[PDB]
């Protein structure tokens, strides 16, 4: 059982982003360089304007999904438990922590 | 296939169905690229995978082969390569693995049917291997053409019996098949330590009890060791078995009645045991009444504890 | 750094990343993601170069056998046995290093041999078993892993040649462990009298009678008596019958030279 170490979870989330990237390329199929400077050591990479937008939109959308998943988890966490007496949300929050320790 | 089998020969029925079953170069890549392909890659390429296609292809071959095939014939060489290709494609169901080993044993290829059990057991998970090990160990000991050495049959049990009880199955029959055959070929009562292992694996009471009957035929020195080891609801049943052994060959039995009644609640069956031990004599209803007196006092002590 | 350059479809930059990142010897999660990259890029010549380095970063069988599951996925027979030849030579020449265990080398020999059986060349699959057991006489699992192939793919006398040796070792290690289990003695002698007739056949009958005092014991010496008698014999009979015999020696003197050896064994 156990938790998942930060090497494995880095790999698994790496694979999940690969699978999602592959399904984006599959969906784009269904719906149808390097220059180094001479003056400086600075390096220039030619990019399409697409796939930079697509990466930025994906990172925002993944952030939205995780934000709303935790927000709905906030909604469930303050609506489920009502047995023990508390004082505020932070009391029930900390006493959920003592229930997790058991 | 079915319309052509009636109108035309079975050789015509093979030939239209041979075109289905070309295993091209690599089934692992084509199976995976089909599964990962989102409905674009046709199933024309991965048509070999389908079990239904293979079974009714084979059932035409096994029906068309003569009753005496003896491996000279083309068709018996053809159905064996078509059967072995199913095992190499690894799409073989365990009822289909029996139908091929049965197939070779009718056509006197018995010693190659032990290869058939050998290849497939590795591939299957236990709870299914138990049904193949029955059919494999039974051909080894019962079929008349199989001339296997008694150290080779003992290998087939204690490779299985150790492997199959390791994953954890009751294994009531295999113990008995390694128990029954030991007299028909070797003929000594090593049977007990071969069958003691059924009683003490790491149903079981029904393996322990029939054999402790068997050494009372041979010799009482190896009975009395079991009577000790038999007792170490289910615990109460073991105590009853020990009392029966004492009757066959009385104070140790009564003290055992105490040991069993003290093993566990209810104890009336144990009272039936001691009463049986008393009844067995052809001495004075004094020790018996004293026994019931001791049992009643113990019950009163249990009531006081409660 | 990868999935961003994946998302830009800059395949030359992740390849230059991977080459640097696998140069630092990072671990098995990295190379496996790097062989999974070149599968995505279809560069079959490039991914074969990776496993060349990957076995030299992680020398162990599940990295060698990962490279054989790569090749046997593709069915290229000429490359696959070349991987197989390199894998078994490397265990042989780097034997003194002691970095592959007895269970670990059994997997290479079996996965070499079961591959060759699928390539219909049983004689090479049989021949490497004899070389591997002579090169490693120490590992029993290679000797055991050499039995299950013959059960699958060899002819019945060759199994019976090999099944006798495993029964020989297992009966020997129980009798060394368990002192007096006389029912296994009556099979161990008959394992040797049936399938091992040799100088060992007489020697074990000496070694069994060495271990031979119970009623369960003395009948085994009667078996070794008859094993010697069927084939000196009077000499061992008088040494054994010295356990005690005044009536026996009077019975001996009346019916030893008068009558036979069978009459002489009748006193015992």
């Amino acid at each position: 059982r156990g938790g998942i170490s930060y090497d494995q979870l880095a790999k698994l989330s790496y694979e999940k982003t690969l699978r999602n990237l592959a399904t984006q390329t599959q969906n784009s199929s269904k719906q149808d360089k390097v220059q180094k400077d001479t003056k400086t050591g600075k390096i220039t990479i030619a990019d399409d304007d697409k796939l930079v937008n697509k990466l930025a939109v994906s990172l925002q959308s993944e952030s939205k999904k995780r934000y709303e998943a935790r927000k709905r988890q906030m909604q469930n966490a303050k609506t489920l438990y009502g047995v023990e007496s508390f004082i505020n949300d932070k009391n029930k929050q900390f006493n959920e922590k003592l229930s997790r320790e058991s | 296939a079915d319309r052509e089998l009636d109108k035309e020969g079975v050789e015509r029925a093979f030939s239209i169905l041979e075109d289905a079953l070309h295993v091209p170069t690599n089934p692992e890549i084509l199976l995976e690229k089909y599964k990962n392909g989102h409905r674009k890659i046709p199933a024309q390429t991965v048509l070999f995978n389908s079990l239904r296609i293979w079974s009714k292809y084979i059932d035409y071959l096994e029906a068309y082969c003569p009753k005496d095939a003896n491996s000279s014939d083309k068709i018996f060489n053809k159905t064996k390569m078509a059967y072995n290709t199913v095992i190499d494609l690894r799409l073989i169901t365990p009822a289909m693995a029996e139908n091929f080993a049965l197939f070779l044993q009718n056509h006197y290829e018995v010693m190659e049917s032990f290869q058939v059990y050998e290849k497939t057991i590795p591939l299957f998970p236990p709870e299914i291997q138990y049904e193949l090990w029955i059919e494999y160990l039974e051909v080894a000991t019962s079929h008349q053409l199989s001339s296997l050495s008694p150290e080779h049959i003992r290998f087939l049990f204690e490779k299985a019996l150790k492997n199959l009880c390791s994953n954890g199955i009751d294994c009531k029959t295999i113990f008995i098949a390694y128990s029954v055959f030991e007299e028909r070929i070797s003929g000594l009562i090593s049977k007990s330590i071969e069958i003691l292992r059924r009683g003490a694996v790491i149903r079981l009471q029904l393996w322990r009890m029939c054999i402790s009957k068997a050494e009372s035929t041979l010799g009482p020195s190896v009975t009395r060791e079991l009577y000790q080891e038999c007792i170490q609801k289910a615990v109460e049943f073991v105590i009853k078995f020990s009392d029966f052994e004492s009757s066959i060959g009385a104070r140790e039995i009564l003290a055992y009645g105490a040991k069993l009644l003290p093993p566990s609640n209810t104890e009336l069956w144990d009272s039936f045991e001691i009463f049986e031990l008393k009844h067995g004599d052809k001495t004075y209803k004094d020790m018996l009444k004293m026994k019931k007196v001791l049992e009643s006092n113990m019950l009163i002590d249990s009531a006081s504890v409660s | 750094y990868l999935i961003v350059e994946e998302s830009l479809n800059n395949v030359e930059i992740v390849r230059s990343l991977y080459t640097k990142w696998c140069s630092l010897e990072p671990g098995v999660n990295a190379w496996n993601s790097f062989v999974d990259f070149e599968i995505r890029q279809k560069n079959w010549n490039g991914v074969r170069e990776i496993y060349s380095k990957y076995v030299m970063a992680h020398p162990q069988m599940q990295t060698w056998l990962k490279w054989v599951r790569f090749e046997n996925r593709h069915g290229n027979t000429e490359f696959t046995r070349s991987v197989y030849s390199l894998a078994i030579d490397t265990v042989a020449n780097l034997q003194n290093l002691q970095i592959w265990s007895d269970m670990e080398v059994a997997k290479l020999v079996n996965s070499f041999a079961h591959w060759e059986a699928a390539q219909q060349e049983y004689e090479r699959s049989s021949a490497l078993y004899q070389i591997a057991i002579e090169k490693w006489p120490s590992n029993q699992l290679l000797k055991a892993g050499l039995l299950d192939f013959e059960k699958q793919f060899g002819d019945i006398n060759s199994i019976e040649e090999t099944i006798s040796y495993k029964r020989k070792m297992e009966y020997e290690t129980i009798l060394s462990n368990n002192a007096y289990d006389y029912d296994t003695w009556w099979l161990y002698l008959d394992l040797i009298s049936e399938s091992f007739p040799k100088q060992i056949m007489q020697t074990f009958e000496k070694a069994i009678v060495d271990s031979r005092k119970e009623l369960s014991k003395n009948v085994q010496w009667k078996r070794y008596i008859y094993l010697w008698m069927r084939y000196v014999e009077l000499e061992l009979e008088n040494s054994l019958l010295e356990e005690e015999f005044q009536r026996l020696i009077d019975d001996i003197i009346p019916h030893k030279h008068f009558t036979k050896i069978w009459l002489m064994y009748a006193k015992f």
